[PDB]
């Protein structure tokens, strides 16, 4: 019965190629070939953030646009204003291997995660006047990749044991677990309007699952090696994925295929991090080769370079109004370009 | 303004108190603990704890004299090798009176010819003597592989060929080997560990004053 | 056992992604384009903005 | 005049030669090709915050020093005709060389510091070396004016003295530092030689002033040789330093070919 | 949270006093802390400010040079030290606790004050009696006589309240934002030099004295307040 079921397994996945290879009309090459090239951009630091006393891991933006938390491996967590280059807050951890960070939509919590399997949840508003540790959640075997809240009450967790799982931050327990991969867990992106999510698992293969149900929905394929970065497009029916043999590429799911394959043949090294603009218009990138590349998004080609970090670059962002960018690298200090 | 003026005192303070904690940073030793020798471990770290007084990762502190020592004893682990680049020393534990050699051997060429460990030092420890020493009092001859000089020897004549064994396999030396046979005397083992950081710092400040 | 159960999860799994209704590329890609053009006169990277109301300038 | 005449203890003759002109030229264009050189340095050490450190402060304040004094030198030496201009002069002028002394030692201070002591200690000692290296002139300086304020002066050449020994108050702290420099030296040689080249151990010359030892035999006549080496080396101290310990080293090199340069 | 204060009496000519405060249940080390004053039937008036670290002092005009600010944070004590007193110096002092980083709500907490004995910007308050009955829509105005707007979008200027026998409390911060512990029927809004507070479905424990302060630049100033009746 087994090798019935693996004949059949084999039809399927024939099936689906055939059904693949039935959707691609009109390549994107051939479209956005005759738009205004975007030309030259290039961009200067305003303000440079320092303090940090070894390399940076992760960072988030506001909802306001304006505060930043920042992760560091020496243990600290600083809450940073990006106007006037004050520090607002720094809070000390207990475990010295942190690996992410988020900053919740109301601003009254943030989150961090590392090498001791737990997920820690920190209130920002207290009576007393210090910032203090609301929940310790914990569950997991390996170690975390990232964690996303969507309310107050709901925190979203990812571990590369193949794991992910939706918690219900007051009562404490697991209402749902979602497994299916074979490889470790790198990177995951919300949607706009939070009712799904993706993940990209270490395998050359991606993943987009439901909350609410709890099953997974949909698979995609395409890279030669493992997923070190996932993000949305600014509308919820997109995403945009870099490997670590230094390739790009870009997911639509109606369409159920790759569009575009951002590459280069003087490039060798792959990457860490990418987000995108407004206007879905930029795509950032974080290299090993120390730099951060800016591509177009709908072309492959190039519009620019932020040279200037003496090291690897780790994490970038945006801001929710689209003036500002930040950068941080494994040189200690951050950056804020526009 | 008369607002946004506390906020700058408030700032300044943060700082100061970062700007005190980076020296204790730096002045901190972290080694790495690795080995398929699980009761050497043990046993290294008993004796360690004993010389002091005078799961996940589970991290031990000690002084040794006047100086703050970390150690550290956590399939795809180059993943989780990546925030270990600030460490100063590798300490790898091996049975010699063992066959694994060669898995060991072979556990050993992977961990060293690695792109993040190019500024780092490796500390050998080949431990269970007296089993080696008894079972070549009635001694019990080697595998195939070219043991060119007296097979049935004393260990004078097996030590060193295991040594040579795992001396070679570093593509990418730019530094010493330094290895050890393990003894009953803690002091011994305190004090080896002691040196070869030592030599490792002055290692690396003659490159400043141009060996 | 275990296998068999294994298998019968896979192709249910591959069964329900198999009836995913799809629909065609240049129908996906006119989007883009669509959303492109529709927010391109407020992303301050894409088009640069007067320099005074910057907050970073 | 010409720069020996810092460290003669005893006048000099010269029966009949065409000496002083050589040595007027060697003396000028020598300390001419400094105080450039210095000033580049200057700017090099202090607008860069890749190089923050105790060695980058006390080579910062080497060069500041060499440069002030040097400057005096070459201005108020000529200045006998007015009785009231320099005997002012001649103690500014021992005040600066004598800081750039101290200086000096420091170096082979932090040498053993860096070579014998190889941990870091937990609390910073800039304090100590800005006490060190700018009050110890600064106590010489009063206590010898308050000993004896009147030999701050010559009929030639206005600097200090030589009928009453005075002149002593220079060369022996001189002395003195030199041979600990030498000291040090000798200690580091061995822990690089036991524990294991030519461009390090002139590049080490120059910081510890182990040249300026040479115009101490300058006596008669017959030595005139010695009294060449010492201009033409010593003089041009601030050269040297320029291309050991800004152009051969690779940190100072990359930090400024990608920010000046680019 | 808990700010007691004792040191109250009273004193004749001359002489000199010590008030202390002691503070409970919360982070003493960053916070600012002033010192308020209030007449037996007048309105409030700012005396001293020491703020986080120990570092900047500032005084009043009337009492310079008198009176002098200490703290103590090992043991979490605030210390004013009075001397050379007249016969004006009779008021009740209470203890005011503030902290500024970006997003901060100052002047959230008060204590209960002693009572001493002895043998610039203006502020305008409109009126002193209105008088309302429960359910009626009322509003408050206050005068001043500079903007109080900056280059940085702030507003700065406070309403506070106190009932019939107790501390104040903090109704409204900023001219335009609102507290915690406070209902969701207080409002308040102005133009320069020009503002009124709005307080909506009326009901009773609203009797009292409303206050309004600025906070633009030192010194500190007050009003007169407006007494409510029903």
């Amino acid at each position: 019965e087994l090798d019935q079921l693996r004949q059949e397994a084999e039809q399927l996945k024939n099936q689906i190629r055939d059904a693949r290879k039935a959707c691609a009309d009109a390549t994107l090459s051939q479209i956005t070939n005759n738009i205004d090239p975007v030309g030259r951009i290039q961009m200067r630091t305003r303000r440079t953030l320092r303090g940090h006393l070894a390399k940076i891991y992760a960072m988030h933006w506001g909802t306001d646009s304006r505060l930043l938390v920042s992760a560091s491996q020496d243990g600290k967590l600083i809450i940073w204003d990006s106007y006037t280059t004050n520090k607002v807050h720094a809070i000390p951890l207990r475990s010295s291997w942190v690996m992410t960070c988020a900053y919740a939509p109301s601003g009254n919590y943030v989150a961090c995660g590392g090498l001791d399997n737990i997920c820690s949840i920190y209130n920002l508003k207290t009576r007393e006047g210090n910032v203090r540790v609301s929940r310790e959640l914990a569950g997991h075997t390996g170690y975390l990749s990232c964690c996303r809240f969507l309310d107050d009450n709901q925190i979203v967790t990812s571990s590369g044991d193949t794991t992910c799982a939706l918690w219900d931050i007051e009562t404490g327990q697991q209402t749902t677990t979602f497994t299916g991969h074979t490889g470790d867990v790198m990177s995951l992106s919300l949607a706009p309007d939070t009712r799904l999510f993706v993940s990209g698992a270490c395998d050359a293969s991606a993943k987009l699952w439901d909350v609410r149900e709890g099953m997974c929905r949909q698979t995609f394929t395409g890279h030669e090696s493992d997923i070190n970065a996932i993000c949305f497009f600014p509308n919820g029916n997109a995403f945009a994925t870099g490997s670590d043999d230094a390739t790009c590429r870009l997911f639509d799911l109606r369409a159920d295929q790759e569009l575009m394959t951002y590459s280069h043949d003087n490039i060798i090294c792959g990457i860490t991090s990418v987000s995108f603009s407004k206007s879905g218009r930029l795509l950032l990138a974080g290299y090993d080769d120390f730099n951060c590349n800016v591509w177009d998004a709908l072309k492959a080609d190039r519009a620019g370079v932020l040279a200037g970090h003496d090291n690897r670059v780790s994490c970038l962002g945006v801001t929710d109004d689209g003036m500002a960018v930040a950068t941080g690298s494994w040189d200690s200090f951050l950056k804020i370009w526009n | 303004s008369a607002e946004d003026k506390a906020a700058v005192e408030r700032s300044k303070m943060i700082d100061a108190l970062l700007a005190r904690e980076r020296r204790a940073v730096r002045r901190l030793v972290k080694i790495l603990l690795l080995g398929a020798d699980n009761s050497g471990k043990s046993t290294f770290l008993k004796q360690m704890r004993i010389i002091h007084v005078n799961k996940g990762i589970v991290e031990h502190d000690f002084v040794i004299k006047k100086i703050p020592f970390k150690m550290v004893d956590v399939s795809q682990r180059q993943k989780w090798f990546q925030c270990f680049d600030g460490i100063t020393s590798i300490l790898f534990m091996v049975d010699s009176s063992d066959n694994r050699l060669v898995e060991s051997m072979n556990d050993f060429e992977t961990i060293v010819n690695n792109k993040l460990f190019f500024n780092v030092s490796i500390i050998l420890f080949l431990n269970k003597m007296d089993l080696l020493v008894e079972k070549v009092k009635t001694v019990s001859i080697k595998k195939h592989f070219p043991d060119f000089r007296g097979d049935p020897h004393r260990l004078e004549d097996v030590q060193r060929y295991l040594v040579q064994c795992f001396d070679r396999k570093r593509r990418n030396r730019s530094k010493p080997l330094f290895h050890h046979f393990t003894t009953s005397i803690d002091t011994e083992n305190a004090r080896f560990i002691f040196h070869a950081v030592k030599d490792t710092i002055l290692q690396e400040n003659l490159k400043d004053i141009m060996l | 056992t275990a296998s068999i159960a294994q298998a019968r999860k896979l192709v249910e799994q591959l069964k329900m992604e198999a009836n995913i209704d799809r629909i065609k590329v240049s129908k996906a890609a006119a989007d883009l384009m669509a959303y492109c053009e529709a927010h391109a006169k407020e992303d301050p990277l894409l088009t640069p903005v007067p320099a005074s109301e910057n907050p970073f300038r | 005049t010409n720069f020996a005449v810092l460290m003669a203890h005893v006048e000099v003759k010269h029966s009949d030669a065409v000496h002083d002109l050589l040595l007027d030229v060697i003396t000028w264009v020598g300390i001419l090709l400094s105080l450039v050189c210095l000033l580049i340095c200057i700017f090099t050490f202090c607008f860069f915050r890749g190089l923050q450190s105790d060695r980058n402060t006390i080579h910062k304040n080497l060069c500041i020093s060499l440069f002030v004094a040097e400057l005096l030198f070459l201005i108020g030496i000529n200045r006998t005709d007015q009785p009231i201009a320099c005997a002012v002069f001649a103690a500014l002028l021992h005040f600066f060389f004598l800081a750039a002394f101290t200086w000096m030692f420091l170096e082979g201070v932090q040498l053993y510091i860096m070579l014998v002591e190889v941990f870091e200690s937990e609390h910073s000692r800039r304090k100590y070396f800005y006490l060190v290296g700018y009050g110890m002139p600064a106590l010489i300086v009063a206590v010898s004016a308050a000993v004896d304020y009147r030999s701050y002066g010559t009929d030639k050449v206005c600097w200090l003295r030589l009928d009453t020994y005075f002149i002593w108050s220079f060369i022996g702290p001189a002395t003195l530092i030199i041979m600990l420099n030498v000291i040090f030296l000798g200690i580091a040689l061995y822990k690089m030689f036991h524990h294991t080249w030519v461009i390090g151990a002139i590049a080490l010359l120059c910081l510890l002033g182990l040249t300026w030892a040479f115009g101490l035999m300058y006596i008669n006549e017959s030595t005139v040789i010695m009294a060449y080496l010492f201009t033409i080396f010593n003089s041009l101290q601030g050269m040297f330093i320029f291309i050991f310990h800004c152009v051969l080293q690779k940190k100072v090199r990359k930090e400024y070919g990608k920010c000046l340069r680019t | 949270v808990q700010l007691v204060e004792s040191g109250g009496g009273l004193v004749q000519p001359g002489g000199s006093r010590k008030l202390s405060c002691s503070a409970s249940g919360f982070a003493f080390s960053s916070f600012g802390m002033h010192w308020v004053r209030q007449a037996p039937e007048k309105g409030l008036e700012w005396v001293a400010y020491i703020s986080s670290g120990s570092g900047t002092i500032y005084y009043a005009d009337t009492v310079k040079g008198r009176f002098t600010i200490s703290r103590d944070d090992p043991k979490n004590t605030l210390f004013l030290q009075m001397t050379s007193l007249r016969s004006e110096d009779t008021a009740m002092y209470y203890c005011v606790r503030s902290i500024y980083y970006y997003g901060s709500s100052p002047f959230d907490f008060w204590g209960q004050g002693t009572t001493l004995t002895v043998s610039d910007i203006v502020m305008t308050q409109a009126t002193s009696s209105v008088p309302v009955t429960p359910g009626e829509s009322v509003s408050i105005s206050c005068r001043s006589s500079k903007s109080l707007l900056h280059s940085n979008g702030n507003t700065y200027l406070y309403w506070f309240l106190q009932r019939p026998g107790q501390s104040p409390q903090l109704l409204i911060y900023r001219m335009s934002n609102l507290a915690s512990g406070v209902p969701d029927r207080f409002s308040g809004s102005g133009s320069g030099t020009a503002f009124t507070l709005t307080i909506s479905r009326l009901e009773a424990e609203d009797v009292g004295v409303y206050y309004c302060m600025q906070h633009l630049e030192y010194p500190l100033t007050f009003g007169a307040g407006t007494k409510l009746e029903l």
